[PDB]
């Protein structure tokens, strides 16, 4: 849910420096928490052992 | 049985700065403000991806 | 009625609509967008490869 | 011909070619887009600065 | 004779190396 997309808003000049910032507002919402799942403690060693 | 839930909006941001003499000297790689903006956008994208 | 709820900005323009949103963000002198546009105008052809135009090398074609 | 011909030369044909203009050539690299320092600030709060 | 050399530091350029401009690629990798 996006309140606003990613955008830049320029800051005030308080010296010989140019400043600006980039902002984004939002939140992810999952309506059904029981229609997802996770695997934990998986072992994977692609650069394996030779010898 | 029925329920009513609520979600709260959160905020993300970063700041980029360029000094005045950096804007005056002859710099390769093109414009500097655009480069800094692209770097900030990519950093924000990575942060959003990991926060998800 | 009479123009009681009327105001003007720093540049002399008047707004007679109490429900119209006035423009803002004019207090940041030397805005970053202005600096970027200034750089684009006053320094064109920046980051271009002109080394080929001062080369005394007779061979200008690259071959294996 | 009891020796090799030009058909046995492979890596020389495949590598891309560029033109040099001096005995020393320089190039620039981009390593990172900024340090990892968190991206959440709050309502009406100035975010921290970053650099590449 | 006049040689170009392989010196990077500008303050140490001598002989024919003082005639060399820098060759910088305009693309950021």
């Amino acid at each position: 849910k996006q309140l606003t997309p990613m955008m830049k808003m320029d800051l005030a000049t308080l010296g010989p420096v140019i400043r600006w910032m980039i902002l984004m507002y939002g939140v992810p919402v999952m309506y059904a928490p029981k229609k997802f799942m996770k695997y934990t403690n998986i072992k994977a060693d692609v650069p394996g052992y030779i010898g | 049985t029925y329920a009513r839930k609520a979600a709260f909006v959160k905020f993300l941001g970063t700041t980029r700065e360029v000094t005045h003499p950096m804007t005056l000297v002859n710099s390769a790689f093109g414009n500097v403000i655009a480069r800094q903006n692209k770097d900030g956008i990519l950093w924000m994208l990575k942060q959003i991806e990991q926060a998800l | 009625p009479d123009m009681v709820l009327a105001y003007s900005d720093e540049r002399g323009y008047f707004i007679f609509d109490p429900n119209e949103e006035p423009p803002t963000g004019s207090g940041n002198g030397e805005t970053a967008s202005q600096v970027e546009l200034y750089i684009d105008l006053t320094k064109p052809l920046e980051g271009a490869d002109f080394r080929r135009y001062e080369s005394p090398n007779p061979s200008t074609i690259t071959l294996p | 011909n009891l020796s090799f011909t030009d058909q046995h030369i492979k890596f020389w044909k495949k590598i891309p070619k560029q033109k040099a203009y001096s005995t020393v050539e320089q190039y620039g690299q981009l390593l990172d887009y900024g340090r990892s320092q968190g991206a959440f600030v709050g309502e009406g709060v100035l975010p921290d600065t970053n650099d590449s | 004779a006049l040689e170009a050399g392989h010196t990077v530091n500008p303050l140490d350029l001598e002989g024919g190396g003082a005639f060399r401009v820098e060759s910088l690629e305009r693309s950021l990798h």
